[PDB]
């Protein structure tokens, strides 16, 4: 059972850290932000139940790369925002690695694995771009 | 004989694949096809060289995604415990589907004895699914009704 | 992934069986193969639920008895050794054949490590000697001799 | 089961070689198939017999390799890495091909616990090549250029 | 080899009892138990021999469930004549069990074994009968 | 589960037997006998089902003792009556045995155990009065 | 200890089978049946005792052999009285086992094997004497 | 060793992040945040000492429970106050495991823990308090 | 060496029977340590050949102890603990009765190791018993007194 | 049968001093003889019960030192490796003194496994010994020399 | 006790070939016996001593087999299964014979844990067969027939 | 890699021996023979290479199946020149072996095996046939 | 079933070289050598069939024996002839030793391994006794 | 014990072929193979005797070299001549190995290991000097 505590208690301590970084970013990357912290809710909610709970979409994680695709277009923290979301990139990275070990372990949490890979790769994006509107102005 | 029996579901795979390709009337399905049967040897490289070699991608594995997607939208709702059958063309991919999540048992086996990529893992994985809206689709555009258990 | 291996062979062959179904050109053979293929459904989950869920029944077993016999009897006498194949029809049933004793195998296999209830094997095994019909009954009314070894 | 898992994947081979034989349309091949057919029945009595019965021959087995020069000749290079596929006729054969190379690993694992002669391991990789060549020639006659990786 | 023996052996008691029973009952009763000491013998014959013999044939199955059938429409031992018969079915019971426990050991006598399941639920039937028959007079 | 199978298993043999030991007696023997039937019944009830099932009676056992004193006052098969019963003694001892071999393997069966040892005590005293009443003729 | 309860136990069931099958017999086969109820005992006198206590004799045995070249000279069940002698044969060869795991487990019992061996093939002779003897009439 | 490492390690962090907390919360919550951030010394002092220091008192946990049940009465993230507070609930809570992890293995730690999961009740009810101050306003 | 050592205690007891043959007086003795001296050889195949030959039979053993009798009857009671000795004739089967129960000493031993027919063990019993009843007989017919310890 | 190959042996040995007690002619070698064929059967006891019976005293091994020095005496320089034989009186004793060494070893490994008292294996050499002044001495009352190796 | 119960056997053989030898009516008969008893104690060493002292030759080997031949040459054809017996001499070498069997049992034995020289077991089979011509040429002789089993 | 080294090792054996005897022979078979020590080069680069470098090929054992059908057409050494080959023959069986040895070991090295066992199967026919030929004059 | 490959494989050897060497010696020596390919065939024939075939004769080695005998009266290679034989006297050696392993690991072959060591000391006398007989001229 | 029979044999096999193959050299070449068949003998004179006996010199591994160097300056078997020592340098090639098992093994014949290694690139030498030598005329 410790994976799966680990993995969600980790997942607890990622949507805090967005939550308070959400406080930081425009309207429009704070309704972003507030959106990833409802599919890490459907994430913690599967993987709390052990595959019982259904999780997230397959559609959660094309937005994702969406998202992605839309950002790549245009030393952490130039910023005390950016470093917000850098932060939550390294928080990220280490509730990808904890959740890979509940799928190994088991056979749970393809998806959300996935969606959580991408999910560093945007935040990493996140921090950048505001790196970039910052410094443009 | 580790990977071995991995790779060899492998090639065992890729060859149903390229059998239901060559019965689907239908572009974007064969298209879909291909692309899979030349990653599976990507994916062949990986486990058989440790991921020193060519290595599967997120793309790889996003493109999968896309496309389930595309097609959970042109379907609909997906009842639950479809028989497998048909068509042909649906029939033929049921069987793909099955060899699919045989080989994902078979990566499962390997890597709690010798080390892979996860990326091979979720790949195997989104592949099933997506051989599964296949035979779907198929159905559905020769207007053929799946049973439902 | 006790079980596990069992389960996905069911899957596997379930796939199979409607893929010669709508090979048949009978309909006692295609309303047979559809009445196993959901029995395989029953099947798979007397083994992921231990029994606790719908199980294998005698009637289930007793069904496929019945249908053997009255298929023997069209036959008549069944030389030992038959080489598989004649027709795509009973081809395709040959290969349904050959998972369904590898099914057994894997139920075999499974019991000796987690209880499965005897109504499964019993079940698989009437399965496939009746496929074994399938492709006999299926060459004789397209006049097609079996060769045998 | 040890020399269990090894006949059933005979039985299972047996029954796929025998879907490719009625679905080609030559009969050099088709001979060839049934041939094998046959000594597939041999060589699951030389091991369910442990070699006391039939045993496999090396004319068996180099009737086989007469056959794969003897085509070898009539396609020429072999670039590797070839996508199965082209046509029904050498998708067919490539899932029979398949299906060789795991009974070849089923045969690896049984004499590392059971007594196997050689030429029931030496008979089934050239089994395998031989399927190959016959993919290869049947999109060849068909005019179908096989994809490369 | 024990599992064997305890089978045979146990269906050597089985089918001495059918032969006791078998004088207590009309000759349409008689002549179905004499059927019975007939296939229990092939069945002895094919475990005795571990599956080299042939055993006991599908059509013979079919028989039974034609039997089962044909009764349905219509505390052990309201007679002794029923007694008898429930008697049977215990042994039935038991062979059953020990024929079972030579398949899951061995991979030999699965007709048999559905033979002896559909044969104990019969035995339960026609000690049932009598006891409809003379309760009906 | 084994020790469960064989324990009922061999309890409906012995609740046969008596019920066709029951045909050859008085009816007040017969109306004791039927009621063992009852008690074995219940018996194998709760044994079946591992012991969430109630079984026996305190009562019953008294019950029991009461006939054991009752008796006590006034080679097998003296008569064909007396080695019915006799037959059923040693079944009883077997059964007696194969409930023994329940309770030390789980914990289960206690009062089943002293109902039945008692029991087989009983059987020997009622073969033996009927051996006694035909011989005092 | 187990094989020597069942073996006793088994053997109880014997001797309890035959007391109740000397009831169908001439006055010959009876005084057979009785005298082989008191070898059985001292069998299990020898048995429970394991060893100490002796068991039965040399000459016990050749009695035996005495008998079956007697009657060899002159399905179970032909009748009820021949169904019931070989519902006591399937038990001596059982009993004959049970018996025989107690040999080679300790090295107690030679002789009472040998003498249960050559019984049951007696009680075969006598059910097939019996048969005989009614349809020769 | 390690468990107390972890432990006491991971109570530096959920200390240092009230600490950082408690500069956007009015005077009454920051003078119970300094309050805490003693009990957690406290805590630290008895579990590096491995019990040989005493750590808290039962008193400290009465009055916790007065806490929580004084503000029961009245996504993470609705403010970067509530964020703050939030934050500090999820460290609490892992905390509360690596304390919980210390006591399995040990025997160390008893009111600690009880201490620790009271406590990410109340964090909880502060923030989630704030996030009422502000939204009434 | 399982059986190895019992057939050797078996061409070694055999010897030994032969030895006391020579030295009896008596036709009845004679006659019987002759038809043992063969039933050893009888003896020796079942247990080389693990039964597939000819083995030994109830007949065999009943011999035996029909003679036993015939002589307990000659002698009467025999006192419980007898010195060996008396006459040669008498000693020397007592040495042979000693090599008889090793001999049974020693298929108690394979038994526990290789399969064993009770027979053999059966007879090898009976012949260590008979044995005594020839020293004790030899003895009365010399009137010669056995000592009891 | 820790014990039991102990007894055995002793049986054996036992047998084999009254066939060279019969053989002897001289009285105070045939009353030895008989001395030790009944403190074998204490010996045999104190063994079969642990020593909670009759046991083996000093005395009784005290006896046999007693006999051995008055014989030692009567030969004189007992010159080392005597080839055993010389006449049947002297050859029969180094066929049970051999018997009797044999007996010896199978008290050793009895003792390892099961309590055993000191004065049964004490005994059972000086036994050996003393069988071997008999050999000796015969010869020497025969006027037969031994031979030396 | 390793090469210990081989010694013992060795002293136990060489005491019977000693009687043997002293019932024996013939001079080559009595010489050869004699040679042995002399190579057992030589044979005795070799064990004892690891082969560090005397030790078994070829020659000493040799002469047994130069022996055997002659003897083989006088008898002519051994029809197979020689019920041992005949004559007194005829038996006690039969019984010598069976211990030398014995031996040899005893030497395998010790090789699987101590180091013994071929020779060793080379002349301890010689000497089982060369005993073997003895009992026969012995009954010849005396013109007594063996019996065949 | 010890099974590597012997193959290996035996085959340049087999090569030297070969190198001698065709010095013995007339030109067509030096021709022949010199055609082998060159497959046996193929056959020890691919072994010696554990896989990696390409052995002998088909075309070349259906060249060997040729030789074989060609000669069979037409006490080792009737000749010295015959004793030769036969000598190389038993070289040839031990190569075979020792390869045999490399491929149940790893997997490698099966046209290898059949080019061997048909070549000393070849050298057999050689040896005879020069025999033939000095015979025959 | 090595010891036995090896064993005969290794005998083949033998056997072929002396085929080469029996045409470089006088008719006499060649008439023995030819008549040892001989006793080695009846050696591998006993060995290949793993006893049950009957190998060389106890008069063969007598035979052996008396050739010793007869040269011991009158560097390897003084000669090629010469080198010959004591080519075959060390393969004879190796036999001789792959033969003791096969019956330290079975318990057959003892004649046979008698043979070959008087075999390998008689091929050393040969090619002595060519020495001497060309260095006598 | 085994790696030393097997070194020295294996070294008598080597010896023995020089032996036949100084046949067919000049004097020169014979002078030097005798020399070898000199170092050989003390070689497993050395090995034979565990170590206790000293085996070759430093210099005689000098001369070697020397050698190696004097002929450097100037398919197996362009003669019969040249196949006789490229025969043997297989040979060596294996008692080179059969040797090395033997230091691995003890801690015994490290010049000889070197000696060995030295020669078989001598004897390759050879062979292909005589090649030249008789291809130049």
């Amino acid at each position: 059972d410790d994976p799966i505590i680990e993995a969600n208690g980790t997942l607890d301590e990622l949507t805090s850290f967005i939550g308070e970084a959400k406080h930081y970013v425009d309207e429009e990357m704070k309704g972003i932000l507030e959106e990833i912290q409802n599919d890490i809710y459907k994430i913690m909610g599967e993987i709390g139940s052990k595959g019982k709970i259904e999780g997230i979409s397959e559609e959660r994680i094309k937005w994702l790369a969406g998202l992605i695709e839309r950002y790549s277009e245009m030393l952490p923290g130039g910023t005390l925002e950016s470093a917000k979301l850098d932060v939550c990139r390294t928080i990220a990275r280490r509730a990808e690695r904890k959740v890979a070990t509940v799928l190994r372990e088991f056979g749970i949490g393809t998806l959300a694995a996935i969606y959580l890979a991408l999910l560093s790769r945007l935040l990493f994006l996140l921090a950048r771009v505001i790196e970039i509107e910052k410094n443009k102005l | 004989s580790p990977v071995v029996e991995v790779q060899g579901t492998i090639d065992e795979l890729n060859s149903f694949i390229g059998y239901a390709l060559v019965l689907s009337r239908w572009d974007d399905i064969r298209n879909d096809l291909f692309r899979i049967q030349n990653d599976l040897f990507v994916l062949g490289e990986d486990v058989s060289t440790g991921g020193k070699g060519r290595t599967v991608t997120m793309d790889m594995i996003i493109y999968l995604i896309k496309r389930s997607v595309e097609m959970k939208a042109e379907i609909g709702k997906i009842e639950l415990f479809v028989v497998p059958g048909g068509s042909v063309e649906s029939a033929s991919l049921h069987m793909a589907r099955a060899v699919s999540r045989r080989l994902e048992r078979r990566i499962k086996a390997a890597s709690e004895l010798t080390e892979i990529n996860a990326n091979v893992l979720l790949y195997a994985n989104m592949l099933s699914n997506i051989l599964f809206m296949h035979a779907l689709i198929s159905n559905k555009r020769l207007n053929i009704p799946e049973k439902i258990w």
